[PDB]
């Protein structure tokens, strides 16, 4: 929103662009041999783009053999950054595990 | 002392130059793989009846010295490549006659020569005696210019086995000799390098040269012996008269083109006007739904030239994909300075492939082949051949042939995107057929990219497929939004994905292209 | 997806990913200086501007383009354990002009530094390449205090001239030396 | 000149080193040298001297003529490659084309339940290419298994820098290897050797062999050849999942066949290690077996479920077991696999 | 872009603005029409200024390996040919951008 | 990652360089003697660079007579610049140990 | 490990840790100045300029090197509990004019400035060696709000000449003095 | 450390100087008279240096 | 030796040991010995002995850098029996120091050390990657690091060398 101000002290508010781009931090969890590791070393090797599916699929609506999404609850994700962040594992981590952190930087977004 | 320079680099370290040569031209070029295509042709050296990629660096040699406009009807397709290759590179298939004979050497088991002739694709059998023999497969006929080879010998192996050198060697009509290059093998069954390479006699002559070729019998390479010789030049080889050449030669050639396991998206008339061979590469051209460039006699005044058209047999429906060209005019010839006739097929490719490549992600397709960026035919001192004789423009524009005009600064440009698609329906342009093309293309590489896939994804990978693909389409601007928004809405392009049984998957994909401008219209007035 | 901005965006950015490089492919070096490629850290380049001239005619102005004014180029650079910089800088000054006063050929103190840009496999293609000789490095300041980053300094080099980038190898018979 | 090895070994039948490893001179050439074997003379050995003698060189060596193998050595070599004591999951064609020794081949892997990857000799030309398969007669309701190859090409050797031409077997075999070890909890038997980012050869030049030879692919459907394209890098795939069955049946498939092959191999080590127990608590035990390994192909994936819910059912796993008597405890179960994709089709047209 | 294509451009316009040999060029075949148009809700475009302008700089430009976050970028000048007879030709004609003396 | 922005507020995401270098902060204990004391005073003195290996072996696949690493899961470290941090030790930490914290500077990631 | 990029990092972070020194090995020193390397905190130095003229030729302009523009030295330096620099600049600059307004001899009152480069052992070796004498320390503030920092000035000595970097021995019996 | 840049975007780190000087806190405890504040009356009377020895 | 001298890491043992920084010998007043004498090329090639031609500025080059190796493998020039030696040398040191050390580390030490070392040979442009990509692979070194018994670890370790440049072609024309 570009905020204006006009004559006699006047406010207003107008469009301007999508705000379309930014960064999304998730949380996730490795392998035995790195599944992730050796998925993100092949990525950063090819220095390519990435393309995410995202949908909220209720297991009550679910039908056939796999889940079944609707048009609704579904977005794709296009020009995807996905990168990993260092993940400190402490001393009392007894009953924890590594929880892999990932950073991506997100561009513009289409629904289906 | 060490100020004179000798002739030719041998072994020492040092600068050996050739005497300055004025008889002798070269040019530069780099490909950027644009537009691969090939040709049938008829030249002077290099294996025929066989496809041979040839660069901007190679057709001087392996295609040959081009020959001169008089010697038969060969220069066409010489000169056409010679305009090809300034785009990029071609895989053309050379044809020889029947009378074309590549010369054998014999040697006996003391080494004694012999000299032979066959026909090319003739076997090579060596009698009890002869104990081996070596042909070229350059297609030199080797009396015009000349070659010789030398035979000496050199130090044996670890093993002992006797080592022996050949070098060649080639002389020009003057009588210059210069030698190419040279290599020593060693006559055991199980002879080795001191780098490990093979020195077996046949084995080690094909991996080294390019050039020669051997038969050895496998009776008689035991006792077989060596000899120093000199000047060992082959006789009797020649490719006879190829101003005559037979449709069986054409159709073996399209036999090849088709075999031939390397993509190709366009193919060329390069001087052939036979109908049989027309009609082949017409057929050719529909079951591989590429682009054909074929052409007609120059010859043809415009009278005769509309039946030709029907005379091609190519109208239809069908073989709407391929374009007819034609060249009613002459031109002064770049290296012999001669008035010489030859058609525009190959500059017509060169101006569309330019215009193509200009575009970054799948090229202008849509591009009109023609405008000064595309449509330069400027040779040397364009004269018409008949100016006696005069077209028609409507019987011209019902012929579907291209014709062409004068341009911006008196060059001449094609006035047409007309191909011959009899009927009058969209498609019977060039830039339709681009499109339906290129589309066909990307279908099918991306559908055999994701060939033989686990079901469930196969839909959502088709459908970001049409998106990305569709995004190209756009960015280039080839297709548009639909002019009638009521009826026909506004969407450029729709899609159809389904599937029937564990198999056959199906797809069915509309889009709306724009507008090329090959006519226009004009109306002048006064207010006074 | 079917929207005109949609559109515009999705060719934006098609070809942006498929049309646009950052400043990777780039590199610096300068005949006799091994290692510069390394030692140099930033580049400012200007081969020559071209002045105009106004002319008054009626209510308007009319200017056309005169002559090209030389630029020069400057090039920021840390240096060794040796000084070895500083010694290839003060050899070249001594080569430029003798400290005994007089003046120099303009053939053997003449340095001709290029910068090419990489490929993706490594390879070099010559993007600028200039005749020039040292000036000077300017007022630097040299003390104690840098207790984060490295002494480093640079200099500059001005073009032989605008006009006629030649020159040739010293290593030969008939030297940059004439005769009267 | 370079050395094996150095060893002190001594003539007494009963030497023994401080090492508690017997001197005696066979006793120490077949427990430690894996180069040597020597026979001694048990009685002439206390009387046996030795001379110090250098450089004994081998004479006599050959390996003779390799070209022509009798079809004894290529039987006794089947058998004693049946009666190997060792896992093994396909057989290769490996440049034999004998078809004693082929039949032979094909007889052994349809016992062993593998795979066979056997090939025709490349320079065959299309057109009798096809009764080859006939000619070899491996063709059958029992090896369905089995394929047949043909490379009619010619590459670039790797060391000789020739051009040779050979077979497509080792490359297929490449291929499954890959496809089933990108699969780690079970392992690929569902992928096909096909796919631009995973079916690569690219051998070397690769150049045709017949520029004269055109090949028909419903001739070749129709005799369960299998041809080999070309990809958009240059490299060099297999299109083709379809194997010799001569029955219409999917098991002309090659997943398939993997599919039921592996599921027998489960089966069958899970009744084994269950054998030799009484009954009671094996009944249960199998069937927790059944569950668990339904549950892996679940997991995969690879198993679909039934197309038509009323009729086929809705359940991709059926099981069933039983016994009969005293012994034959039996054991039954059905599935549905996934589809292939044979071939997309497309057709433009324009909104006009 | 990648190639440098932008500077391919500038050296190709300085280049028909002056000979490297210093002599003048003719200032018809060097100017070039700049024109900034305004857009629409349909994504046509509307014309808003066209100027008729030849290069002169491109200014002192710093290039190096600290854009470390930003791509090396450039402005470029140009001086327009007059404030008075804005004037232009297609070169693309049998009567090019030469005259007769 | 460089952002950029073009026409039509259009925002775009490119590649940059490798972020290969920064800070790890990590915590271990030292001995009666001060063996990492000693150790980190003999690095100063020798003024040196280090190199560092790090691996994720679970017991279970652990086989022979010490423990046995995969290539999946190790990674080393080179250029590494090793120092220490100031520990406090409370009024109250009746019950706490000397807890050495490191501050680490690394350079660049090898995975083999 | 066998990539490019992987290899071309490799070789620089080799022979930069073999090949770089930060600017740890450094001293100014000054005749006659005890403890100056110490009290001295900064250094700014500039032997000379070499200015050029641009002739215009057609569609160029070419630039020539003439003459060696002279530069100076300046040291920003802490003082001692007596003023010890203040006065040592002060009978520098005695030295230098005569209250009484005259002309001195510029031998007399000319220093030998020099910075060197340490080494590894301590040692020292030559780097830069000037022939100055002061001008002016410039306008300096002093106060009481500096609170944090001790009062510094810095001194500025320009060279006696571009050209005959030249000195001597005062101890001597024929001393600075001449023979008219 | 010196945290250095070169080309191809290289990072590179290099020595400095000893991070020798800084801050320490302590907590302590005083007594009846206070025994500290006199000590540090007369230290900042005195205007000096003290050197210390720590242990463990 | 100044020729490699100038190189830092390892010195360029790849230099030809000629050019102008080089092959100088100047002492004074070079006359020939033999002026009636005249040599021959192919026979002096296949004696492998070093000749000496013109240089730049009238000085005196040696044109040569072959060895006395009869046998025309690639081992035959100077620059290759440079790498030989070198290579030699920097395995004898780094085996000695990690000698007689507890098992369970040595092979990561080697490891390391032939890393490293490459790393030098690269820095020093020596050392290429192969230039057939097809049959040979891309990658300019290999490494084989295994053990026998308690004692004899053996290690086997292949390089690919650069170009030297001590023979040139040239052909002149004219386009009249």
């Amino acid at each position: 929103d570009v905020e204006d101000y006009g004559p006699n002290g006047v406010k207003f508010n107008q469009h301007g662009p999508i705000r379309n781009s930014g960064e999304i931090q998730v949380q996730c969890v490795e392998t035995i041999e790195g599944d992730i590791l050796q998925f993100i070393k092949d990525r950063i090797a090819a220095k390519d783009y990435v393309d995410i599916t995202m949908a909220a699929t209720p297991e009550s609506k679910s039908s056939g053999v796999n889940a079944v999404t609707k048009a609704a609850t579904t977005i794709e994700m296009l020009d995807c950054k996905i990168y990993s962040d260092a993940i400190d594992f402490s001393t009392e981590d007894v009953t924890a595990a590594v929880r892999p952190s990932l950073r991506i930087v997100y561009n513009w977004i289409e629904w289906d | 002392s060490q100020y004179s320079i000798q002739q030719s680099l041998g072994n020492a370290s040092g600068v050996a130059v050739s005497p300055i040569n004025a008889d002798a031209t070269l040019s530069t070029g780099v490909a950027l793989n644009s537009s691969l295509w090939a040709g049938i042709g008829v030249f002077a050296r290099g294996k025929p009846f066989t496809v041979l990629a040839v660069t901007e660096s190679n057709y001087e040699d392996v295609l040959g010295e081009p020959l001169k406009p008089s010697s038969g009807s060969q220069f066409e397709p010489i000169r056409h490549v010679y305009e090809a290759i300034q785009q990029t590179s071609g895989y053309v298939v050379r044809a020889v006659p029947d009378d074309a004979k590549f010369p054998i050497i014999m040697f006996d088991e003391s080494g004694e020569p012999a000299y032979s002739a066959l026909p090319y694709g003739s076997e090579i059998e060596l009698d009890s005696g002869e104990a081996f023999a070596i042909y070229v497969d350059d297609g030199d006929p080797c009396i015009s210019p000349t070659r010789e080879l030398t035979i000496e010998t050199a130090t044996a192996d670890s093993a002992g086995n006797e080592r022996f050198l050949l070098k060649l060697t080639q002389t020009t009509s003057l009588g210059v000799v210069t030698t190419l290059e040279t290599h020593t093998v060693s006559l055991a069954e199980e002879a080795k390098d001191d780098m490990g390479r093979l020195c077996y006699l046949p084995t080690a002559l094909e991996a080294r040269s390019k050039y020669l070729r051997a038969v050895v019998n496998e009776e008689l390479i035991s006792t077989a012996k060596v000899t120093n010789k000199k000047s060992l030049a082959f006789t009797g080889g020649t490719n006879g008269d190829q101003s005559k050449i037979s449709t069986a030669a054409y159709l073996r050639a399209v036999k090849v083109l088709n075999n031939a396991p390397y993509m190709y998206t366009a193919v060329l008339g390069l001087g052939c006007y036979d109908n049989a061979a027309i009609t082949a590469l017409g057929k050719i051209c529909a079951d591989r739904l590429i682009d054909g460039f074929f052409d007609v006699k120059p010859t043809l005044t415009y009278a005769e030239a509309l039946p030709a058209v029907e005379d091609t047999g190519l109208l239809g429906t069908d073989y709407v994909s391929c374009s007819v060209y034609h060249y009613p005019f002459s031109c002064k010839d770049k290296w012999t300075q001669s008035r010489v006739v030859f058609g525009l097929s190959g500059v017509a490719y060169a101006a569309k492939a330019r215009g193509v490549k200009k575009n970054s992600d799948v090229g202008g397709w849509h591009y009109s082949p023609a405008g000064e960026e595309r449509a330069v035919i400027a040779r040397a001192s364009i004269q018409p051949l008949y100016p006696e004789d005069t077209p028609d423009e409507e019987a011209m524009v019902k012929g579907r042939l291209n014709k062409v005009s004068v341009g911006t600064s008196g060059q001449m440009i094609i006035d047409d995107a007309l191909t011959c698609c009899t009927q009058d329906n969209y498609l019977h342009f060039q830039h339709v057929p681009s499109l339906m093309n290129a589309i066909s293309r990307f279908f099918v590489q991306l559908a055999r990219q994701m060939k033989h896939s686990p079901d469930g994804i196969t839909a959502a990978g088709l459908t970001k497929g049409m998106t990305k693909l569709l995004d190209r389409f756009v960015a280039s601007g080839a297709l548009v939004a639909p002019r009638d928004p009521d009826a026909d809405g506004t969407e450029p392009y729709v899609l159809k994905v389904t599937q029937a049984e564990f198999d056959k998957w199906e797809v069915v994909w509309a889009c709306c292209p724009t507008g090329v401008a090959r006519r226009i219209q004009g109306v002048p007035l006064l207010i006074k | 997806g079917v929207g005109e901005r949609e559109v515009g965006k999705l060719t934006s950015i098609i070809m942006n990913k498929m049309l646009f490089a950052q400043g990777w492919q780039f590199s610096v070096e300068v005949d006799g200086l091994e290692g510069a490629d390394f030692f140099a850290k930033d580049i400012t380049y200007h081969d020559y501007s071209i002045e105009y001239e106004t002319i008054k005619i009626g209510g308007g102005n009319i200017l056309q383009p005169t002559e090209r004014s030389p630029g020069q180029i400057t090039m920021m650079v840390r240096d060794t354990v040796d000084g070895l910089v500083l010694d290839w800088f003060k050899t070249a000054k001594s080569r430029v002009i003798n400290p005994d006063g007089t003046g120099n050929i303009p053939s053997q103190y003449l340095l001709n530094v290029r910068i090419y840009r990489l490929l993706s496999s490594g390879l070099t293609k010559l993007e600028n390449e200039m005749t020039v000789f040292p000036v000077t490095t300017g007022d630097v300041t040299y003390a104690r205090d840098q207790v984060t980053e490295f002494k480093s300094f640079p200099m500059t080099f001005a073009l032989h001239s605008t006009f006629n980038q030649s020159s040739s190898s010293l290593a030969s018979l008939l030297g940059f030396s004439f005769s009267l």
